[PDB]
RNA sequence: AACCCCCGCCGUUAGUUGCCAGCGGUUCGGCCGGGCACUCUAACGGGACUGCCCGCGAAAGCGGGAGGAAGGAGGGGACGACGUCUGGUCAGCAUGGCCCUUACGGCCUGGGCGACACACGUGCUACAAUGCCCACUACAAAGCGAUGCCACCCGGCAACGGGGAGCUAAUCGCAAAAAGGUGGGCCCAGUUCGGAUUGGGGUCUGCAACCCGACCCCAUGAAGCCGGAAUCGCUAGUAAUCGCGGAUCA
RNA sequence: CAUGUGGUUUAAUUCGAAGCAACGCGAAGAACCUUACCAGGCCUUGACAUGCUAGGGAACCCGGGUGAAAGCCUGGGGUGCCC
């Protein structure tokens, strides 16, 4: 159940309660941000390429 | 202390309001 | 200082004193300290003939209360031996009745640790 | 008319004005000892004064922002002290001798992942 | 506790109260643990789902308030 | 009268949005207070670099949004007419209010 | 550490009689970083100094902590097969530190119930030349002499 | 190592945050006209190089002194070599090979992951007077907010619930920090210490809180009077202690 | 007392991690969702992709019955085109 599964995350049947997240690229159920609609893994991947504007390597 | 859900820092503690701890 | 059954408390600020009853907390004792209106700094040690018998009159003739407060409770248990709620067990297994980790702790509905126990490894 | 020192310590910033007159100083519109009262240690940010010889002389107004009422106190000897230096430049024999026109870069470090509080490492186990 | 309503099931509901209609006999299996006693549903023995099989429980005055989940155990010896 | 908000991700192509409506601002009438630095907020997003498991050793970043302001004191036509229509804003975003 | 001497942190005097022996003091009362709690013992107890002797209570505590101030001690080494404890001699700084440990460590095993007069009391009984921070020198001196077979393993 | 970011000192540029700093009117609220000198905000710079002096040395450099906000890597970050553990991950994803294709695929309703005679690790609240309880009174930082944070009212013992202003947010809101300060009570007790457990009564999210939610109120007040053999952390704004925010999210 | 694990238990109590360098760890949110596990009811070119054949239907919108839901049975609005 990975793929039937991405599938019921789009769709959103009874209760609204039942609509959980998801990651856009990985079919990430854990860890995923409101902000970027991302994983955690996906979004580190990104980040170090460039195709996240102004999202920078921090340092205080 | 900051168990005893009936004070000051019980409250606190918690993060909560009430009786024993007047909201504002 | 005899208010309910044979409950007696003394040498300290009423207030305090009464709470030695069972159904006497601290909200219950200066909620009827104002419907009899008597000053709480004052010691059991010192106060009216009356003063105590107006302190009784409210208290005992109001909620109750020890003997049957206790017996209430405990007949509320039993009749959890009903067709046996989920809560019905747990009061005839000893165990906790409001949804908690038994697997570790709970020590304090199951009396002290009985150690029987037992597993190896391949001694060679 | 007019001294003027600047003085921070600690996310805690204090503006100090001078005016000669009898010793009455007040701090946020309040007597100075009603503000740090019962913090008995305050009285310390007047010492900048005590080694010029000159207490009895000047009436400062102050005012005081952020941090916490005793770092606010070190900041306050900073500018009590950089206030009279420019009016003087021959007090320097007194200030710089002393710790007295330092700043306090001492600051809360950062708290670092894999540990509670920057430095205590989390408790060992092996068994 | 739900504090404005009731929560209980309708499909049980149906089947009581044309049930009601001269209070037949009872065999009446189901699924709605997460669903109260209703006052009077006396005699009325409800077959219930716990995990695994239905268990026929019977239904007296004394258990209103509680729900038939809270009669119907979802696990074995302790 | 007249207010406008310079927001973005850079801050040099923010400052250079910022100084030219105001050389080419002044010039077209009544006069202007030049960009005025709004405090940056900020947005941190903290995760762990293992995709397994090691709940410890990890990795963080932001994303810095600095804003400007400034404001023309008087509507002329002369301004009104360039900067309404001068709109070359690259990441940059403005708004505008009076 | 391996290399270097290590730091000897200089402290700031007290503001009420600007004696840094008595900031020292003080910190060894303090609880979970409250000096404002620390200090105010510190005072109340000299309070409690001039009303049961007219003494300033100045001299007083600086007599009672050089009375229990230890010329020597105990520090256990290895000889081989067998951990001797050898006698020798003390620091002046660490004559200081402990004194005043054992002075406050003194007090708090006291039976009165609020402090200050625990630690008043105990300062008094230092001075005058008896108090349980002397038992405790006393005791440490003994353990030297009795040991001073082994004194010329003085490392 | 150096170049890159955060904290320290000073300048230049900019004024809906700041300011009787100075005269001005103030229903005394930087409220008001006025004003960038302070404070702050954020952007570009200066500043330190063992360059100066004394001593030791072949040199590199070591010790010591002045000026300085700061020296001898000034305090924290990001950064981790050739390789090691046939280390970890086929369950984030990708992928060779293997095996199942009215089921080892797919949908729902109920259960389970939350079991308990026991055993170990990481933690929280404590056993109290350098303390606990009640009233009043101060001083932060970094962040977060449109079917979101909610000022202010009215009701309720309270949880909450009826109204309803400001807000795209340095212009309104979360919001009170807490320890502290002050004065009132407890008087060494298993106690006004400690808050586990069970009875009774309520609220809010949600289709739904029996197995399994969080809060609020009355009553119950268990074990614990400082811990066998053992065993962890931290060298300075650190340890200790106090509270605040955020991701995930009904 | 809270939480992670061993073990026994169980219809199932889903899988992984194993000295330091596994154990408040994947898990920065398990009441149904999640969810990989069990019991019970159902569905097959399938909840998703790419392409071919064939009459209907070629977009779409509203209810009825039955059931625990899923599912299965079933009543009505009816199409702006190349031409």
């Amino acid at each position: 159940a990975r793929k039937a599964l991405i599938e019921k995350a789009k769709r959103t049947p009874k209760f609204k309660v039942r609509a959980y997240t998801r990651c856009v690229r990985c079919g990430r159920a854990r860890s995923v941000y409101r902000f970027f609609g991302l994983c955690r893994i996906c979004l580190r991947e990104l980040a170090h390429k460039g195709q996240l504007p102004g999202v920078r390597k921090a340092s205080w | 202390g900051k168990g005893d859900r009936r004070t000051r820092r019980g409250k606190i503690w918690r993060g909560t309001y009430g009786k024993y701890r007047p909201r504002k | 200082a005899r208010i309910a059954g044979v409950e007696i408390p003394r040498n300290k600020r009423v207030d305090v004193a009464l709470t030695y009853i069972y159904g006497i907390g601290k909200a219950r004792a200066k909620e009827a300290l104002e419907k009899t209106g008597i000053n709480p700094a004052t010691r059991v040690k010192d106060l009216t003939e009356a003063e105590v018998v107006r302190l009784r009159e409210y208290v005992e003739n109001t909620w109750k209360l020890e003997g049957e407060l206790r017996a209430e409770v405990a007949a509320n248990i039993k009749r959890l031996m009903d067709i046996g709620c989920y809560r019905g067990l747990r009061h005839r297994r000893g165990l906790p009745v409001r949804g908690q980790r038994t697997r570790t702790n709970a020590r304090t509905r199951k009396g002290p640790r009985k150690t029987v126990a037992g597993k190896k490894k391949a001694p060679r | 008319e007019q001294y003027y020192g600047t003085g921070r310590r600690k996310e805690a910033v204090a503006r100090v004005f001078l005016r000669p007159g009898n010793g009455k100083v007040t701090v946020n519109g309040q007597d100075f000892n009603e503000y740090f009262q019962g913090l008995v240690r305050a009285v310390a940010a007047l010492e900048p004064l005590r080694a010029v010889d000159a207490l009895g002389r000047f009436d400062a107004y102050i005012t005081v922002r952020g941090g916490g009422k005793s770092g606010q106190i070190d900041a306050i000897k900073l500018g009590i002290a950089r206030a009279l230096v420019q009016y003087n430049p021959d007090y320097r024999a007194k200030l710089k001798p002393l710790g007295f026109l330092t700043r306090d870069a001492r600051v809360v470090e950062r708290k670092k992942y894999g540990k509670h509080k920057a430095r205590r490492a989390p408790q060992y186990s092996k068994r | 506790s739900l504090k404005k309503g009731v929560f209980v099931d309708d499909h049980l509901l149906e089947k009581v109260l044309e049930l009601n209609a001269k209070g037949e006999k009872r065999l009446i299996k189901t699924w709605s643990r997460r669903s109260t006693i209703v006052p009077e549903m006396v005699g009325h023995t409800i077959a219930v789902y716990n995990g695994k099989q239905h268990v026929p429980v019977y239904i007296t005055e004394n258990m209103v308030g509680h729900k038939l989940g809270e009669f119907a155990p979802t696990r074995t010896y302790r | 009268k007249i207010r406008i908000k310079l927001r973005g991700f850079d801050h040099k192509t923010l400052d250079a949005s910022a100084q030219k409506i105001v050389e080419a601002a002044r010039r077209s009438g009544a006069q202007v207070s030049g960009p005025i630095p709004l405090p940056t907020r900020v947005r941190r997003f903290t995760v762990i670099r293992g995709p397994f498991k090691h709940k410890d050793s990890r990795e963080h970043f932001e994303l810095r949004t600095h804003n400007r302001l400034v404001d023309i004191i008087n509507p002329n036509r002369k301004t009104i007419e360039q900067l309404m229509t001068l709109d070359l804003p690259t990441g940059v975003e403005i708004e505008i209010k009076t | 550490a391996r290399r270097r001497r290590a730091e000897v942190r200089q402290l700031q005097p007290d503001l009420v009689y600007g004696d840094v022996l008595v900031t020292a003091f003080i910190n060894k009362i303090m609880r979970d970083g409250k000096k404002n709690l620390a200090a105010r013992i510190f005072y109340d107890a000299c309070k409690i100094i001039q009303e049961k002797t007219g003494q300033e209570p100045l001299k007083v505590f600086k007599q009672a902590v050089e009375n229990v101030k230890p010329r020597m001690e105990v520090r256990s080494r290895r000889v081989g097969g067998a951990n001797y404890q050898v006698p020798m001699e003390v620091s002046p700084r660490r004559q200081q530190s402990l004194a005043l440990r054992w002075l406050v460590q003194a007090a708090n095993q006291r039976p009165e119930r609020r402090a200050a007069v625990r630690i008043a009391h105990e300062l008094m009984d230092a001075a005058e030349g008896k108090g349980g921070a002397v038992k405790k020198k006393e005791d440490v001196e003994r353990m030297a002499e009795a040991n001073r077979a082994y004194a010329h393993y003085r490392w």
